């Protein structure tokens, strides 16, 4: 069976497209955005989320792996393209080569 | 960059003194909701809707103490 | 106590012994540097080596340090 | 399903057996799987999605030893 | 150290005994490299007439 | 009992019985030397 | 209060490292296919390549063991590869795991050339072109030397990765420090953290490939 | 000549096949029999010489 | 007491003494490397005689490395 040409449409590489259009009717477009940063200061208000040394080795690591995506991201994408379409090619010069074998015995 | 004092200043305002004759009424709206009962009447969807609106309000409540306290993370004392 | 007195200046002492490890991971890459710069097309058997010698370099760094975190923290 | 129904009557009707858990589990991988993985020409965050929720796991189990170091007293 | 508290050291064995000698292993095993396509145009011995 | 040995001891049968036998003979000597560390605690 | 991100983990009275144990695997997804996602092909394009390299020294006898030391290395780079995120509990800093994931493999290569391989195994306890005065001696360093070997495994990983853990750990307990003194030592300890974190990318897929390595020319070497 | 018609089935076979980002390892295989892993000569993972690996 | 303690201190020194052998690792697979860079197609003697100069580096870091267990639980 084929696979689909795309994924799922995340926004931030975090959160899909849906939880968007499913608050946007009952709180409009900035309705996510002031939902999250409200979480966010009620969330390291009330010292549930502890700034601690975690929080800085965490943004060491994300700084990092935004920029590793941010750098080399399509080249991997393509590059994994290319290893698909190096195969299929050579899979369809192996068919033609075959059918030729054939006619020509 | 712009468009966010855009939304701000085109969605997320204290009500004009001219809304809040809507601002009762619509309250009266829903706590006659709660008087008569419909409220059980109300399915999935809107309840958990009502209830994130009132989880943003009620952050907006801390954000409204703690811009307060002129500090952030707990109590600048 | 005189014994978590002892128990840190062994624990230092024994820490010191990295100092081996470093110097023989330095002079491995080193060498590295130049078996390459002397033949660069054996560089995955060159490379291989390196991770091997730089594996034992650290076996023994990593004996000295935990001698260190045990005579420390256990015992 | 959840989200059409509305009604406890559900939640006794669906199975609690082991191989009912079980399949429930597969059922959902199976699903996340085809939905943002299993897709040529995918993008990252059907992983750094997995990697975040790992993270939120992991640091909710992490949470007795952070409380003994909470900033403020109250 | 906590890595000594020996009684929480078979938690720690045997779901790595799994993962690492069963999930993994099957993990693995369902990953083959076919052989490329060498699609031979020359395999033609019918031979002459018996002349 | 089925599956557990279709798609679980079937494809690890040649590894198990035939590859992996001094492998667990090294098992049975960790399992000794688990039993002996955490007695002597 | 500093060993905490060692400490056997637990949420509401059950032993949540099960489910962290058990989770690499669950990132290593595969399909019948021809032409799948982009994903399973990087993954197979990287495991042909790791098959390459590690299992190509080997004869036969030895090339049997392809799929135990690909999983190997493939299940420890995962492993601490999934350390690094914040606030997450890595399985490999246990001794534990580590020794049982040493002791059985070498143990097992050990045995495999003495059940085979006997009169060579119990030669190559001695290098042959060693002179006569010191033949005995020589060989209880080998004997000795010999028994170190799985411990040595073991402890190999078990240090470098909860060193380095503890290692950036304090440098955020350090960053955290001048958070409130001086920005610009703030800044230049947060950049001496960045390039720790590369650092430690890089020594995490190197020690897996390490103990593969090492265990691979025990085999080699009894087989 | 039977061997001639032989010889076409065998192309309207060839000419049939799925494409190929459809086909499964097994279909690939039963369409070019020269790619099925020598499960005889290679017994374990991944069944063949790590130099073509 | 004193004795403990001194015990401590001395296993912390003895263990001190396989930086010699970390370094004489790190040396000889370094060398290993440029000897192979430098004519590969010895490479079964040169990694026997490899492994026998690592033999001997490894048996002066465990005597060391005894002595430190010796003074340490036995003695």
């Amino acid at each position: 069976p084929p696979l689909p040409e795309y994924g799922g449409k995340v926004r931030y590489g975090l959160i899909p497209e849906e939880f968007f259009q499913f608050l946007y009717p009952k709180t409009g477009v900035t309705g996510p955005y002031v939902l999250g940063t409200g979480l966010i200061l009620y969330a390291l208000s009330k010292e549930i989320y502890v700034i601690s040394a975690e929080t800085f080795t965490a943004l060491s690591v994300l700084g990092v792996m935004v920029y590793g995506i941010k750098k080399y991201g399509p080249f991997v994408a393509d590059f994994a393209d290319k290893l698909n379409e190096q195969k299929l090619a050579q899979l369809e010069e192996a068919k033609q080569a075959s059918i030729q074998h054939i006619q020509n015995a | 960059l712009a468009t966010f004092w855009y939304y701000a200043k085109v969605e997320l305002v204290p009500p004009t003194p001219a809304e809040i004759p809507r601002a009762i009424q619509s309250l009266k709206k829903i706590v006659n909701s709660a008087q008569t009962g419909s409220f059980k009447q109300l399915t999935v969807k809107e309840a958990v809707l009502n209830g994130l609106v009132a989880t943003e309000v009620l952050m907006w409540f801390y954000v409204g103490e703690i811009i307060g306290k002129r500090g952030i993370i707990g109590y600048d004392v | 106590d005189i014994d978590t007195a002892a128990k840190f200046i062994g624990a230092g002492a024994a820490t010191v012994g990295v100092a081996g490890s470093g110097a023989g991971i330095g002079t491995v890459f080193g060498s590295l540097i130049i078996g390459y710069a002397r033949n660069p097309s054996l560089k995955q058997q060159l490379f291989s080596y390196a991770i091997l010698g730089f594996a034992l370099s650290e076996a023994m760094g990593l004996f000295c340090l935990m001698v260190a975190f045990l005579i420390l923290f256990a015992m | 399903e959840v989200k059409l129904g509305e009604l406890p009557s559900w939640i006794l009707m669906r199975d609690f057996s082991p191989s009912g858990i079980f399949g429930a589990f597969q059922r959902g991988y199976y699903r996340y799987y085809n939905k943002y993985i299993n897709v040529k020409k995918g993008s990252i965050s059907g992983i750094t999605m997995v990697l975040a929720c790992y993270v939120l796991f992991s640091y909710s189990f992490s949470y007795k030893h952070l409380k003994h170091e909470r900033l403020r007293k109250y | 150290m906590p890595q000594l508290n020996t009684t929480v050291w078979p938690t720690m064995i045997t779901p790595m005994l799994l993962t690492l000698f069963l999930i993994t292993q099957l993990k693995m095993l369902n990953t083959n490299y076919h052989l490329p396509p060498s699609p031979k145009p020359m395999k033609m011995k019918n031979y002459n007439k018996p002349w | 009992l089925q599956s557990i040995i279709k798609n679980i001891w079937i494809p690890m049968k040649p590894y198990y019985t035939k590859v992996y036998q001094e492998i667990w003979i090294g098992m049975g000597l960790m399992g000794f030397i688990v039993y002996k560390i955490r007695a002597a605690d | 209060n500093l060993f905490a991100s060692f400490i056997a983990p637990t949420i509401l009275g059950l032993p949540a490292a099960v489910l962290i144990i058990l989770f690499p695997p669950l990132l290593i997804p595969t399909s019948k296919y021809l032409i799948n996602n982009r994903l399973i092909t990087t993954q197979q394009w990287l495991i042909k390549l790791t098959s390459k390299q590690m299992m190509t020294m080997h004869n036969t006898k030895g090339r049997t063991w392809s799929l135990m030391l690909v999983s190997l290395i493939i299940f420890i780079a995962t492993t601490n590869l999934l350390g690094l995120l914040p606030h997450s509990f890595t399985p490999t800093t246990q001794l534990s795991m580590n020794l049982a994931m040493a002791i059985p493999l070498w143990a097992g290569t050990v045995i495999m050339g003495f059940r085979s391989k006997i009169k060579n195994a119990l030669a190559h306890f001695l290098p042959q072109g060693t002179p006569t005065p010191l033949i005995p001696m020589l060989v209880i360093i080998e004997t000795i030397s010999l028994l170190i070997q799985p411990m040595a495994l073991a402890v190999r990983l078990t240090a470098n990765i909860t060193a380095g853990h503890l290692l950036m750990h304090l440098i955020g307990s350090a960053t955290l420090a001048m958070s409130t003194i001086n920005l610009p030592s703030t800044l230049i300890i947060f950049t001496i953290l960045i390039l720790l974190t590369i650092l430690e990318i890089a020594v995490a897929l190197i020690q897996a490939y390490v103990f593969t390595l090492l265990v691979s020319l025990y085999l080699h070497d009894n087989t | 000549k039977a061997r001639i018609v032989e010889y076409e089935k065998e192309m309207e076979k060839m000419k049939n096949l799925i494409p190929f980002d459809q086909m499964t390892i097994e279909d690939l295989n039963e369409a070019f029999p020269e790619t099925k892993l020598d499960k005889k000569k290679y017994p374990y993972w991944p069944h063949q010489p790590i130099e073509n690996l």
